[PDB]
């Protein structure tokens, strides 16, 4: 909201001149219209998109997303700050696609044994006592990570 | 018409509230916050404490000052323009160069 | 009949409240306002405070000035027109030529 | 571009907010704490109540002092980075070695 | 190593808090109370007002007194203990005997 | 041990409160009430006010004195007694003979 | 108002120009606004994503009506 302060972390992006691509639990008008002026002068190219659902469900999804791009996430309830992140620490891809209902990224750059890394601590997830609904929601996670989902 | 400041009363008028510059090339709107910048339009003869003559203010008109903007600081309009009425004891310091 | 005022008292008589001639041509109506600009029609014998003499006004008969009309001010009526009455300490500036 | 004190105006500049030294080999974060040490960059002339002369200000440039952070403090940004304006008064001691 | 107090500032240090000594051999719990004596470890210059003169402190270095521990009782720490600082004023009485 | 109180400080004792002999030859509960009158343990050097000299307090050692129990008013624990420490202004008067 | 614009910014060259409007207690009348076809064409190229949606019913009906104002007519 008010919670605009990171412009050091936004200009290190502008320094860069690359697009930036925004994920967490909400952004509201103050952040959003200072960054719609700032894309539209083309000081920076930078568009924000809400993150998959419920607090556990989201934060649990966050870390795969990090890991492929090569980014880090930003642990406010941990060790980390608003402004504490370094441009170093953002994710990179090969380009994104957004509509006003779904965000697609094309190819984030990661090495290979941090995606299987993500996809071996899954094993114990895949063999699971739940099995219903765990699973399903699970492995569609799986899917996305290194497969495919029709 | 033009008004005369009635001794250690100052005249100035504020500067532009969070111009945007901050952190660089920038663009940073007015999001609640005010300008303690200004200019000094009037001087008032001096200080008449403790009664032995007047003490003579020490900011000459035309400076630029940094101030405190407090209780003792009155606004009125002029020429339908803001201005500022404070003490000599209300302003903090003086930019120069 | 007139009115003499007692030391550190000025008698002084409103002036027209927003007039109609704001931002230029424009005529600008009444934002329940209240005009802050007076005549000094009468001026006291001074301050009687520290001891030292009595100490002579700031303000000659005939002045125009600049108020704040805070609980200090009163008003009267002299020859059904409205007066106030106020310290010097309220006048805060003097509009000259 | 730097900025001269108007007499018994202070200017330092705040250290590190909740250095993690607190209670032993423990890193403790910042749940919400501000630090009360600074630097002086600015030494203004001096006190001039009472008339007669200026009296000197205790302090010297470049020493590291501990004040109270209260109304008196105000906050100004030059050079684009952080600076605090107070008296003599509000300085609490110095820290020496 | 240690701190240098300014004028009419002294630093002392507070005493054991609800001490188990009450009432003779009865051991008295803490229950939400704090201890009013303390040890002056340094005395400032002394009283500055009224220019004539600085009037030196009425405490010694070493003293032990009875304070009243109120928003002028400020605290720091000095090579890892608690001190604090408060003006002559605060300081109630002194222990003898 | 003892107490010495500081300048303008006298340190007395509370008597009895609500003394069962009032409005005639009647025993009194105690309803809800405090005795304002005490007995002066110890005599501080004076007050110290406008520098020139210190001026003693009136009241001697070992009088009996009527006070007013306000905020001035402190409480302390000496040799598992109660006794209470206040300046010489709120001390209203003595009983004498 | 939400965007990087406030009440008083705005230069009277910002307000657009019309020939003339008609007004009435429950209608409101543009005879001819003075705009480029460019900018004309432009509003209902960006209208053809909104033609052809999935919903259809209600969206595809109040979308026609803002299309017909803009360069057609409605009767």
């Amino acid at each position: 909201s008010n919670i605009r302060e990171m412009l050091p972390v936004l200009e290190a992006v502008a320094k860069a001149g690359k697009p930036l691509l925004i994920i967490a639990e909400d952004v509201e008008g103050e952040a959003l219209a200072t960054l719609v002026v700032n894309t539209m002068r083309g000081i920076v190219k930078v568009a924000a998109v809400k993150a998959p659902g419920f607090g556990d469900r989201r934060k649990a999804m966050l870390q795969d997303i990090a890991t492929l791009t090569g980014g880090t996430v930003i642990s406010e309830e941990i060790g980390m700050e608003l402004e504490k992140a370094t441009l170093e620490d953002l994710g990179q891809a090969k380009r994104v696609v957004i509509n006003k209902d779904t965000t697609t990224i094309i190819d984030g750059v990661g090495e290979e044994a941090a995606i299987q890394g993500r996809v071996a601590q899954i094993r114990q997830q895949i063999e699971e006592a739940t099995s219903d609904y765990d699973r399903e929601k699970l492995q569609e996670r799986v899917a996305k990570l290194a497969g495919g989902v029709a | 018409m033009n008004i005369r400041p009635l001794h250690d009363r100052v005249i100035v008028k504020r500067k532009e509230v969070e111009t945007k510059s901050a952190g660089g090339i920038v663009l940073t709107g007015s999001a609640a916050a005010k300008s303690t910048r200004g200019e000094v339009l009037a001087v008032g003869n001096g200080r008449i404490l403790e009664n032995g003559e007047v003490k003579p203010l020490d900011v000459k008109v035309g400076d630029i000052v940094i101030f405190n903007d407090g209780y003792g600081v009155k606004s009125e309009k002029i020429d339908n323009e803001e201005v500022l009425i404070m003490s000599e004891s209300d302003i903090l310091a003086i930019v120069e160069a």
